[PDB]
RNA sequence: UUGGCGGAAAGGCCUUGGGUGCUUGCUGGCGAAUUGCAAUGUCAUUUUGCGUGGGGAUAAAUCAUUUGUAUACGACUUAGAUGUACAACGGGGUAUUGUAAGCAGUAGAGUAGCCUUGUUGUUACGAUCUGCUGAGAUUAAGCCUUUGUUGUCUGAUUUGU
RNA sequence: GAACAGCCUCUAGUUGAUAGAAUAAUGUAGAUAAGGGAAGUCGGCAAAAUAGAUCCGUAACUUCGGGAUAAGGAUUGGCU
């Protein structure tokens, strides 16, 4: 916790996220979940 | 009579070479595959095969297969024998693609 | 022995009860001497023994192996005597590349043959092109997933108030 | 390939040069780099930059011989 209390407009400033990411970081990752990743690229030969 | 087991395995070669120089690849590939069968026999004595080292080589000597599929079997020394009692023997494996299989015992007929 | 109090470094203070000595508060008996005229003339602990005996609960570190959040070497962070273990391979995921080999094609600038008489003949050569094929290849070596297969699991040394 | 250039190979000859371990800093040798482009530096030192061949085109000046590969531009593979 934070030793002191301070307002500077920064720090009471109320924090409403939009959006997370979940792309790989082992890339260059263009898709944030299997599921989109299925739906752009269509069937694969592997999906057997 | 004991511990006379001859199993088959596929090392990852491109795995434990990553990152080696060039003139070392193949001199490492050898010393690397008598690191793998005294992890897997227990054996610090182990002999490869004529034949393997010449599979390691086969590209010369920083072109070492990815995978090689090999055959290691610890045997029992003889004649007025050394200090250890069992010595591992890897033998290369003729197959058509070292992928995708998996370490099997093979009985030694 | 019973009650407490004391954390600043307390580790010591006060205690209610019994026993047990002493007591120079007062009065006695006996002793001491030759340490020779002084000689500090010797009076209060730490530690040890196949010490004595009354108790007391029966561990770890280090090497080696292993790890990469660490690293010149040392050092560090991990794991490791039957597991929701560890390892090796695979299986999937995730990424990189860019469509493998092979076989076909009435594709193809054209070219040389022969004509069982040309929609959609034909035997050959031909960079390429199309299809099977966002395929094939690689993927932790400091990626994720430890279930499918095969293994491994009591070696060395030192440390005591 | 223009070539006793470089590169690869045949005959022949060697496989010699202390080695083993993951290779820290600093090095030596070899490299790459966003945007800028010599602002660096005594100084472009070092490095980089279209380099072969074919076609085109080629200024000043000149002792008329040159300058000249001046400058500058285009093409280059494979196949039939």
């Amino acid at each position: 916790k934070s030793l002191y209390t301070n307002t500077s407009r920064k720090a009471l400033e109320e924090v409403s996220l939009k959006w997370i990411d979940t792309a790989s970081k082992f890339g260059k990752g263009r898709f944030q979940t299997p599921a989109e990743k299925h739906a752009f690229m269509g069937t694969l030969k592997k999906d057997l | 009579l004991k511990d006379v087991v001859t199993r088959e395995y596929t090392i990852n070669l491109h795995k434990r070479l990553h990152g080696v120089s060039f003139k070392k690849r193949a001199p490492r590939a050898v010393k690397e595959i008598k690191k793998f069968a005294k992890l897997h026999m227990g054996t610090d004595d182990v002999r490869l095969a004529p034949e393997l080292n010449q599979a390691i080589w086969k590209r010369g000597v920083k072109g070492v297969e990815y995978r090689l599929r090999l055959r290691i079997s610890r045997k029992r020394n003889e004649e007025e024998d050394a200090k250890n009692p069992l010595f591992s023997y890897v033998e290369p494996v003729l197959v058509a693609s070292a992928k995708g299989l998996q370490t099997v015992v093979v009985e030694e007929d």
